[PDB]
This record gives structure tokens, sequence and C-alpha cells, in this order.
């Protein structure tokens, strides 16, 4: 229902979209593995996430990627809130841009080498602004969320138009 | 539907 709060750890599912929650503590908090849930972090930040359970993870305890960590503007240590997000819907449409400082002399169709297969069958939930990387060949290039219909979350559904068209951003 | 969704995920993130 309420948000609660865990202590931020690394990852074992090395993942942007999941985040790894003891079952003793995913059971108190009415959650199923492959959940919607929303991460609230430090200076205003949110994340969407897809939770699972882990045989390793310390009860009081969230695992989570560094994509993700950063996109809560927080570290190992810190202490994030979780909630469940049952009401998100698949999008219409996104937009998403590459960053400048990755891109730099990478050429080919950004969508067929990074973002076909990243979104493939995955149903990841995703926020504006979120900033995800994404490996592609042996390149690894970073995408920015710049907008979603609806907004400001979506699952990018295997429906959901996935729209990469402009120049990098900054 | 959600568990379409649900089943979708655990396969791609879970095994």
């Amino acid at each position: 229902n309420r948000p609660n709060r865990l202590i931020v750890d690394e990852a074992i599912n090395e993942d942007n979209s999941v985040v790894s929650l003891s079952q003793p503590k995913m059971d108190e908090l009415q959650l199923f593995r492959g959940d919607t849930v929303l991460l609230k972090g430090k200076k205003r930040r949110e994340a969407v996430c897809i939770v699972l359970s882990d045989d390793t993870c310390s009860d009081e305890k969230i695992r989570m990627n560094r994509v993700v960590r950063n996109n809560l503007r927080v570290r190992l240590g810190d202490v994030i809130s979780i909630q469940p997000c049952p009401d998100v819907k698949y999008g219409k449409r996104i937009h998403v841009l590459p960053i400048d400082d990755t891109v730099e002399g990478i050429t080919g169709n950004l969508f067929e080498v990074y973002l076909k297969p990243y979104f493939l069958e995955a149903y990841r939930p995703i926020r504006k602004g979120d900033i995800f990387l994404v490996r592609g060949g042996m390149r690894a290039v970073e995408f920015k969320v710049v907008e979603t219909d609806p907004s400001p979350y979506c699952i990018v559904a295997p429906d959901t138009v996935i729209h990469c068209e402009g120049e990098p951003i900054k | 539907s959600p568990e379409e969704m649900r089943r979708q995920r655990l396969h791609r993130f879970d095994s």
C-alpha cells in the first residue's frame, strides 16, 4: 500500500529494470514476483522497476543495479522507499534519445542495434526522465526517456511505439 | 492481461 523504506544493496540480477527483495520482505509487502514497483530516491527522483525475490538478499535491503541507483541519485547503503505500482498502463508511444558523450562516432541504426533487443518481450516499466544504459554489439550507449504516453509512467509493451529520432542530448 | 505480462517478465528476467 504505502512506501516501505529499505537499504540499497548491489544487484545480483544485473538488469536496469529489476530490483530484488528477500521473500519474507516480499510477503510482508504483499508483492508478487514480476510486479511493477515505484521507487523513490533523492532529489525528488523516482524509478519504476520489476520486483523479484532473492534468497541472498537481507530482509531490510533492496538490490538494484548502478543504472537504477544513478536514476535515484543514491549510493549503496542509502535508504530508498518502495511501493506497489499496479496501475501503470501500457505505453502508446515513448520517445528516447541517446546521450551525446556515449554515442561519439557511433554509426548505424540505434533502434535495431540497441533499443529493439533491449525492450523485446520484456514489458519494461519506464519513467519520463530515466537514463538507461544499453549494450549493442560491444558498445554501451546511454539513452534518456524524453517523453512517454501516458506520462510519466508506462510499460513498454509489444505494441508500444518506440521513437528514437533527433540529435543526441547533453 | 496482467498475467501475460508477468509470464513474459519472469521468462525474460528470472529464467
